[PDB]
């Protein structure tokens, strides 16, 4: 659709001036709808160093209804290609402001990941297979997501020369 | 008078006292850009805050550059 | 699922593997003979061109004496998914049902009401772009999406992505 | 020339048409080789409906081409 297109043109180019920290996000060139987005794990959170790959399914009638929310690395916190019952906390839960950016969707999808809070979709694990999981992510995407590599081609030549580097010490 | 990074981007500054209510400060965020309280969330050098506190329980000096993130929640 | 109608349904099954109908591949569930599924190919000269629509055919238990109830799990913009769809040879017409009719005459009324633009319970008003945008993300709706579509055609889901990456090259 | 037509019931008929032959003058044959409500009833190929005025030239219905027959329920 004319609108959403343009709009959600426009919100990449604002990602690609000024990405969010941690999180990497681009449309699919074949979908404007679905964005592909990679979420570094910080540093005090049990996912540091983990790669997860996720998508946000924006719908038909954008701007008009959130996006639909799927993790797709296997992380310990959400269950992978599961969609996540993400609400906005007022009077009337079916409530969406048309004029939230993509960069501010993912950093909440962050800020949620990052916290205990539970949901249609969060699973519940200990912190050592929080951490395992973010260690192989980078071999996951790599070899086990077929929709990393076509999305992401370059990552995937990132993760390569990484995981060399990571035989050394 | 402290600051919070919006979620535009913009940074906006806050008459405020440590003795004021966090909700109180997302009251005033309201006043400056529209997002009711419910729908916010602040963090502080990587932790986030709570309603029922106020500014001196997280010992936030004046001045300071806030992160304010969507909130968002679930059930 | 009575003896009668196993009999029937396999009998049907039989019919429609030696002389499938056109642009329509369709085949029960391995564990209930009542649920079929199918897939219909977007026939030319329609705005659904190359379009892969994942389907349901629900039969009841005293089958072939009640119609079964149609569904279209795949969004394609003609109907709205996981709803019972008014056809003439659908669970909307009891009275009017025909023991005698095949299964390839119900699926192939439910393709040529497709291609048409009349008006039914179940169907939906949309663009053309919007049906020829949702023809194009089918395939990956099917693949990635799509639970049942992964459990009853699991070749499918391999011709799927091997489409996909050549796409992508 | 000769084309097929796959009734309801899943049988298998031969017409004598000509590409002249409207799918009006088809579906009125078909009443001829069997007792047809041929309002009640439309023709398909290539996946879609087949208007009763237009011709099987205009359709590009060549030879040995098999037409099915779907049911016309009109009151919705």
């Amino acid at each position: 659709t004319k609108q959403a297109h343009k709009r959600l043109t426009k919100e990449y180019k604002l990602m690609v001036e000024n990405p969010p920290p941690y999180i990497l996000a681009r449309p699919n060139e074949d979908n404007i709808l679905e964005w592909h987005y990679i979420i570094t794990g910080p540093a005090d959170t049990p996912y540091k160093g983990g790669q997860y790959h996720g998508t946000l399914t924006f719908p038909s009638d954008y701007p008009y209804k959130p996006p639909a929310i799927r993790m797709i690395t296997p992380n310990g916190r959400f269950k992978p290609n599961t969609r996540l019952k993400l609400s906005m906390s007022d009077y009337h839960p079916d409530t969406w402001n048309p004029g939230w950016s993509v960069s501010t969707i993912l950093n909440g999808l962050l800020s949620f990941m990052t916290s205990d809070e539970a949901t249609t979709g969060s699973i519940t694990t200990s912190d050592h297979q929080k951490k395992t999981l973010a260690r192989n992510s980078i071999s996951y995407n790599t070899f086990q997501n077929v929709r990393f590599k076509l999305i992401f081609p370059e990552v995937v030549q990132e993760n390569v020369e990484t995981l060399e580097k990571r035989k050394l010490d | 008078q402290i600051f919070v990074k919006t979620l535009t981007g913009k940074t906006i500054t806050l008459e405020v006292e440590s003795s004021d209510t966090i909700d109180n400060v997302k009251s005033k965020i309201q006043d400056k850009e529209g997002i009711p309280p419910d729908q916010q969330r602040l963090i502080f050098a990587g932790k986030q805050l709570e309603d029922g506190r106020t500014l001196s329980d997280y010992n936030i000096q004046k001045e300071s550059t806030l992160h304010l993130v969507l909130r968002l929640r679930g059930g």
